[PDB]
RNA sequence: GUGGGAGAGGGUGGUGGAAUUCCCGGAGUAGCGGUGAAAUGCGCAGAUACCGGGAGGAACGCCGAUGGCGAAGGCAGCCACCUGGUCCACCCGUGACGCUGAGGCGCGAAAGCGUGGGGAGCAAACCGGAUUAGAUACCCGGGUAGUCCACGCCCUAAACG
RNA sequence: CCGAGGGUAGGGCCCGUGACUGGGGCGAAGUCGUAACAAGGUAGCUGUACCGGAAGGUGCGGCUGGA
RNA sequence: CGCGGGGUGGAGCAGCCUGGUAGCUCGUCGGGCUCAUAACCCGAAGGUCGUCGGUUCAAAUCCGGCCCCCGCAACCA
RNA sequence: GUGGUUCGUGGAGCCAUGGGGGAAUCUGGGCGGACCACCGCCUAAGGCUAAGUACUCCGGGUGACCGAUAGCGCACCAGUA
RNA sequence: CGAGCUAGCCCUGGCCAGGGUGAAGCUGGGGUGAGACCCAGUGGAGGCCCGAACCGGUGGGGGAUGCAAACCCCUCGGAUG
RNA sequence: CGAAUGCCGGCAUGAGUAACGAUAAAGAGGGUGAGAAUCCCUCUCGCCGUAAGCCCAAGGGUUCCUACGCAAUGGUCGUCAGCGUAGGGUUAGGCGGGACCUAAGGUGAAGCCGAAAGGCGUAGCCGAAGGGCAGCCGGUUAAUAUUCCGGCCCUUCCCGCAGGUGCGAUGGGGGGACGCUCUAGGCUAGGGGGACCGGAGCCAUGGACGAGCCCGGCCAGAAGCGCAGGGUGGGAGGUAGGCAAAUCCGCCUCCCAACAAGCUCUGCGUGGUGGGGAAGCCCGUACGGGUGACAACCCCCCGAAGCCAGGGAGCCAAGAAAAGCCUCUAAGCACAACCUGCGGGAACCCGUACCGCAAACCGACACAGGUGGGCGGGUGCAAGAGCACUCAGGCGCGCGGGAGAACCCUCGCCAAGGAACUCUGCAAGUUGGCCCCGUAACUUCGGGAGAAGGGGUGCUCCCUGGGGUGAUGAGCCCCGGGGAGCCGCAGUGAACAGGCUCUGGCGACUGUUUACCAAAAACACAGCUCUCUGCGAACUCGUAAGAGGAGGUAUAGGGAGCGACGCUUGCCCGGUGCCGGAAGGUCAAGGGGAGGGGUGCAAGCCCCGAACCGAAGCCCCGGUGAACGGCGGCCGUAACUAUAACGGUCCUAAGGUAGCGAAAUUCCUUGUCGGGUAAGUUCCGACCUGCACGAAAAGCGUAACGACCGGAGCGCUGUCUCGGCGAGGGACCCGGUGAAAUUGAACUGGCCGUGAAGAUGCGGCCUACCCGUGGCAGGACGAAAAGACCCCGUGGAGCUUUACUGCAGC
């Protein structure tokens, strides 16, 4: 039947986006750590135009 | 009135509709004086505070005039009488001679063509509005104010009305659609007559949908749910509560009074 | 027809005083209610009795009759509008147009039923208190429908002269 | 083609029978009470309504076949 | 089988738990009123207390054994 | 009414303080564990002040520390696949 | 950290072949004092019926290291709400 | 290190076993090649064809196209590829988004709140398949085109000239601008027919040179018309409203229209012109090209769900906003500006390949699963997106060849009986579409109803009645009615297409639910009642601010229960609850201080502390059951027995009424009596001894409604006696690829004993050459899961109250 992953570019940047994470105190920390851990990608790689 | 139906479908037998004869060939509302976008929504910021709402026909707000000392002395002619989805009372639209249009909740009687007005002057006739003092003790009246300049608030439901009782200082005793004798200030307007369309209390919704149309989702009894989400809940084949009847949140609901005790509004009240 | 006459005939609107019950205040105590007698109950948490003030509903004392009106059932404070019947006089108009009335249609106390209002007093049922051998009764204190209004059904009667 | 009748299916009336049931009529000396007739010891009678072992009682209105 | 409750004049109930004292309503018997019966009035009679044991000076009453009676439990499989 | 102190209400002081009352300027105030006397110590309700002290992303040294299933997860283009 | 599955609400758009059945209201006639009402004709009402898409998930079989961590076949519910 | 269902890695085992992913299907000749069932070509055959065919969007991100290649990827092969290497490939003022607008909702100056982080928040900003807005038809490439080019037609800016007018706002108005079902008239898309036009061809096989067969007969295109159709009154006075101002808007009052007459605004035709252009045939493709061609480009009919569009009619639930657009004026400026023509000039940024109901998206896979929108031809069946065949177009689902066992899946058929099968007609059949007959109880007058039960249904000729498009006709297209006749076993001849009935229970009904074992008698539901709430409402979320409630106001809103409708809902307020009681009893801080205590030499300072005054709360006094609840026992009695209308006594707060009753409630129980039956622990009707119904956790009913749950008939039948035959896909044999749970090691026989009590393994005897293959499942206390029942642990959570102890809240 229908599954749980229904990709959607908008929803994805809108939710796990970078400006998205900067906006909140908890998300900013999410960035810190990922930066502090090394992670090549701080946030998901949404795309297209 | 109240239209009836032959049983050509169970439900549309007991079903009963209103009679919109009193509706002056109007229907399409009046831009300008209303309508405004009406933000429908069953909960506040986030959560749902009143339960069981949502869904139900889209609606446009008819921005009515609920404080008439706006036009003291300026007479206006009642133009139409139309339907208002936001209330039980039908409403009348009227053109002042000032050239301004505005709606008023329509009183029983008031016919299209009639002239109506407000102010200390104003003749005591259906439609006219005046400060409570200047109104004849005993006359009935609707659309009362509670405090000078704050707008109408009592007897505005379909065909409801309040009767003046006496005077007493800068105050005048009323008798609200509920039976409470209240002391209102003299300077509160109150347009004369009863609200009209009193057959409203007689409409037999009819089916399940009918309720759904007016935006009210099904209502489930506490008795149906479990202990986890309401007092009356569990365990075997139904049950008799098992304790003093209570609400989802738990306070008694078969008798417990609510008005907050030490309210300042107490002293101006006298009844039930 | 013309011209008048009496009447609680009918409907709808509006209003007036008497008394009851409750409410508030005054003042005022040790009992009031009720019966054949009492008991329940009511009262020092201020009763009963009295005065002032306010709400609400129902019913209209004297006139009032052994009277009147209505086809009947029935109709009783006052005012107004709409309305039917009914008698008198004048002997003008019509010109036999008259009577009864199977069915039909309509009205139709009361209780009762529907929906909505209203609810002072009364009061089926019902709770008490007496009475009795026992009382689901007659007697007493409570008291719900009902009683009253709108509209809709119900068509009964010792509807009797 | 029609057509006596034969088979199918569904209706209408009447007749008989049926556990138990409902009241009834009748049956010399069974039980409980005492409703009515004298003011029947609550005048009765009534239509309706609720109630009660039973008679019956009560309400609302009516009637004289009572005062 | 197990839990606890109960056997009292003819009927239905008290009386114990703080042992010595059996009480009430009805019914039954005798007498009255009435023509007579009921009602009502006046008096009177009747109880090995389920039984076999002992506990104490003394048991309806305290304690164990059986005879019926009533109610409650007989769950997980 | 509470916190801090070894201090959990204890005879419970001191140091801080939300609440209410509400001063004094040296013959003025706080403390020495209820309180009082005596004898003493200090001078609150404004602020700053290096040094010794902590830490190791980075650089260096040295190991009765590992030696590729160990040693950091990674000796290798790993915080990758 | 998650309402891209799922539940609910909000704003905004989209979708439902083709058949049945015949509501009220109209129009004519009948009726009466005027009515109630009765007939026709029109009319197209409905949490209306049949039934595709679509939305489901009744009964049985198969599938059960599957085609599939919810499947398939037969059948069945609803489908202007 | 020998064990931890231990950790990591490696390799065995089952095993050449099961599988190789749809039962829509393949056969052959000819190329290429080291190697072809699998690649390329051709011929033949089968599948889809409201798609398995085309077009978008989302997602995907190089998968598109060429050349060169098979190591691996492909469930086999592979020269093929969605694969590996390389290069090429996406072109926009008009399509889509943005330098336009606004909705929910974000964000957010002013402000408001919160220990901080942070929370709210009218303006404004953001915010999109919603509003606004300017491109159609063809051609070319190996790959892109509404993008390039070709033809025709537009949009804005900016700059000039020609003039018109007081121009002029982020401000005022107008408009933009709206529901649902049903529809009118005219159109186009789409389709059918053609004796007419235009076409390579073709006379087969017995007949046919024929109005013969086959193939095709348009597309776009401004102004100008013409045909539809939408919008709209025109003047003038007065004007206090439209938050400054208006000449505009509104509101009055006099004239003229009421008509679409007249302006406009779209759709449709017609249109200068531009372009396309079948079959067959020749070729060479991996495909396209050439000819057919000066191709024709004609007339009728069907016909939209689309267009005119802001069309109309009806209805109740009463149906976005802002901007563009017009209009109106203000500060300002009126040598500005703005409006109308004509020219020139200027016009950025992003997307375009390809997949796209799928091998390129979501499912670890080239996964029978899922995935919004548009097109979806023809014939026939009453209609239809249905069904069957088929256009166009695309597939034969990436392992094959045999054989023709059991058994499995799926499918067909049956003698005679027919439910005897069985928990149960479960499953399977029967019926089946349309038309016309003809339809019962009961009923809430609708219904039940497709009741039930029947006949008709194909072709041929003859006669005859309607329409519609055309003129009142021909044709073409729809409905008909009658009458003769013909052929079959059979005429909705193939596909799609109810089995029917009686009866009871349960619930009113449509609806809802346990995604993934429960679709119900559960939930919801209109309706019924109680109760709270006067408005800064009650109530709920939040610490607050604030928000919902509600821009609502007692015919309104919150809670609770019952659950349409009919008939009805009895007694108990003693307890618990809530409601009412300005009296009393008790009651904390505090107020009050009689009095006592510690120090001082004293003033003092410092502690205790009885009266008394002190709230709610409880106690106390009443109301109240559609509030929490409850609603008896033991005797006796009637002139046959029997039974008890009557009585007696005890305890209650009061002593369950009507109605129902062996029940969804009944233990004893298959109670007992009746019915159905050959026989009936079920069913149905009765009785009442109701273990243990009973009145809003409602009582007894009720037409209708049901994938609910029993009982019964008729019909039909492989369910069965009791099986048999047949088909296909596996099973089996061959080639290719080739797993898995499990596994102390194995050289793993029967009885009878014994053993921790169920022995291949010990004892005694009996039996038994070695190794495979198909099968059956009794055993290996067979696999699977540290048993989910149970008990244990002073283990864990979920839930309740008059458990304890707090907290919110009041
Ligand atoms: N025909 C009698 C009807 O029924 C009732 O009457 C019936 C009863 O009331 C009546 O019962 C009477 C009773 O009143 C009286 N107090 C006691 C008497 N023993 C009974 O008598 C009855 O029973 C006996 C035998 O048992 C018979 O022989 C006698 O005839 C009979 N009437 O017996 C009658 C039937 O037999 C009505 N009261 C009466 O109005 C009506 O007419
Ligand atoms: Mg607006
Ligand atoms: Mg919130
Ligand atoms: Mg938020
Ligand atoms: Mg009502
Ligand atoms: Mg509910
Ligand atoms: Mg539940
Ligand atoms: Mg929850
Ligand atoms: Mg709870
Ligand atoms: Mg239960
Ligand atoms: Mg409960
Ligand atoms: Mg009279
Ligand atoms: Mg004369
Ligand atoms: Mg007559
Ligand atoms: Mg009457
Ligand atoms: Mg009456
Ligand atoms: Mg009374
Ligand atoms: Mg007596
Ligand atoms: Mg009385
Ligand atoms: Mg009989
Ligand atoms: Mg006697
Ligand atoms: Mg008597
Ligand atoms: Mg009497
Ligand atoms: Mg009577
Ligand atoms: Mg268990
Ligand atoms: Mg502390
Ligand atoms: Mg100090
Ligand atoms: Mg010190
Ligand atoms: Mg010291
Ligand atoms: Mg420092
Ligand atoms: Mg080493
Ligand atoms: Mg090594
Ligand atoms: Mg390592
Ligand atoms: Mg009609
Ligand atoms: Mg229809
Ligand atoms: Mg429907
Ligand atoms: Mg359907
Ligand atoms: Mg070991
Ligand atoms: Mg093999
Ligand atoms: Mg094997
Ligand atoms: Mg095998
Ligand atoms: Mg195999
Ligand atoms: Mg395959
Ligand atoms: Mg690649
Ligand atoms: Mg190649
Ligand atoms: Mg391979
Ligand atoms: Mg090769
Ligand atoms: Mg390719
Ligand atoms: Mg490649
Ligand atoms: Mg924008
Ligand atoms: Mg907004
Ligand atoms: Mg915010
Ligand atoms: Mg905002
Ligand atoms: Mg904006
Ligand atoms: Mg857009
Ligand atoms: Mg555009
Ligand atoms: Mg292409
Ligand atoms: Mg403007
Ligand atoms: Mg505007
Ligand atoms: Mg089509
Ligand atoms: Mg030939
Ligand atoms: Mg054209
Ligand atoms: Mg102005
Ligand atoms: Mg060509
Ligand atoms: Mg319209
Ligand atoms: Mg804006
Ligand atoms: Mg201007
Ligand atoms: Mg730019
Ligand atoms: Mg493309
Ligand atoms: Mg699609
Ligand atoms: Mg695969
Ligand atoms: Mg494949
Ligand atoms: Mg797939
Ligand atoms: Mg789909
Ligand atoms: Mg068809
Ligand atoms: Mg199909
Ligand atoms: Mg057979
Ligand atoms: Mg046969
Ligand atoms: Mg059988
Ligand atoms: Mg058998
Ligand atoms: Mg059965
Ligand atoms: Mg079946
Ligand atoms: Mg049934
Ligand atoms: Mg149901
Ligand atoms: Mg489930
Ligand atoms: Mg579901
Ligand atoms: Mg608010
Ligand atoms: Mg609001
Ligand atoms: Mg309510
Ligand atoms: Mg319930
Ligand atoms: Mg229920
Ligand atoms: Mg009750
Ligand atoms: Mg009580
Ligand atoms: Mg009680
Ligand atoms: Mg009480
Ligand atoms: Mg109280
Ligand atoms: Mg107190
Ligand atoms: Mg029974
Ligand atoms: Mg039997
Ligand atoms: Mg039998
Ligand atoms: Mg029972
Ligand atoms: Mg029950
Ligand atoms: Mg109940
Ligand atoms: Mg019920
Ligand atoms: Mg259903
Ligand atoms: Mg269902
Ligand atoms: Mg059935
Ligand atoms: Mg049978
Ligand atoms: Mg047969
Ligand atoms: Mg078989
Ligand atoms: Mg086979
Ligand atoms: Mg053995
Ligand atoms: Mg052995
Ligand atoms: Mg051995
Ligand atoms: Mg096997
Ligand atoms: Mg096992
Ligand atoms: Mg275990
Ligand atoms: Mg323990
Ligand atoms: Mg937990």
């Amino acid at each position: 039947m229908k599954r749980t992953w229904q990709p959607n570019r908008r929803k994805r940047a809108k939710t796990h986006g970078f400006r998205a994470r900067m906006r909140t105190p908890g998300g900013r920390k999410v960035l810190k750590r990922r930066r502090q851990k090394g992670r090549w990608r701080l946030t998901p790689a949404v795309r297209k135009r | 009135a109240v239209k009836k139906f032959k049983p050509y479908t169970p439900s549309r037998r007991f079903m009963t509709v209103a009679d919109f004869s009193e509706i002056t060939k109007t229907e399409p509302e009046k831009s300008l004086v209303k309508p405004l976008k009406k933000t429908g929504g069953r909960n506040n910021q986030g959560r749902i505070t009143v339960r069981f709402r949502g869904g139900g026909h889209k609606r446009l707000y008819r921005i009515i005039d609920f404080k008439r000392w706006d036009k003291v002395g300026i007479p206006a002619k009642v133009a139409a009488i139309e339907y208002d989805p936001n209330r039980s009372a039908r409403i009348a639209l009227l053109h002042y001679v000032d050239g301004e249009k505005r709606y008023i909740i329509a009183p029983d009687g008031l016919q299209v063509g009639q002239q109506v007005v407000a102010g200390p002057d104003a003749p005591i006739q259906v439609g006219n509005a005046l400060p409570l003092r200047f109104i004849p003790v005993g006359t009935v009246v609707h659309a009362v104010e509670l405090e000078p300049k704050k707008g109408a608030k009592l007897a505005r439901a379909a065909g409801t009305s309040a009767q003046i009782q006496g005077r007493e200082g800068d105050y005048v005793i009323l008798r609200l659609p509920s039976g409470e004798l209240r002391k209102v200030h003299g300077e509160c307007y109150a347009t004369v007559g009863a609200v009209g369309n009193a057959d409203h209390k007689n409409i037999v919704l009819g089916k399940a949908g009918r309720s759904r149309w007016l935006g009210r989702r099904p209502h489930v009894r506490g008795a149906a749910m479990n202990p986890v989400d309401h007092p009356h809940g569990g365990g075997e084949g139904r049950a008799p509560r098992g304790r003093p009847p209570a609400s989802p949140w738990g306070w008694q609901t078969k008798g417990l009074k609510t008005r907050k005790r030490r309210k300042p509004s107490s002293r101006f009240i006298i009844a039930r």
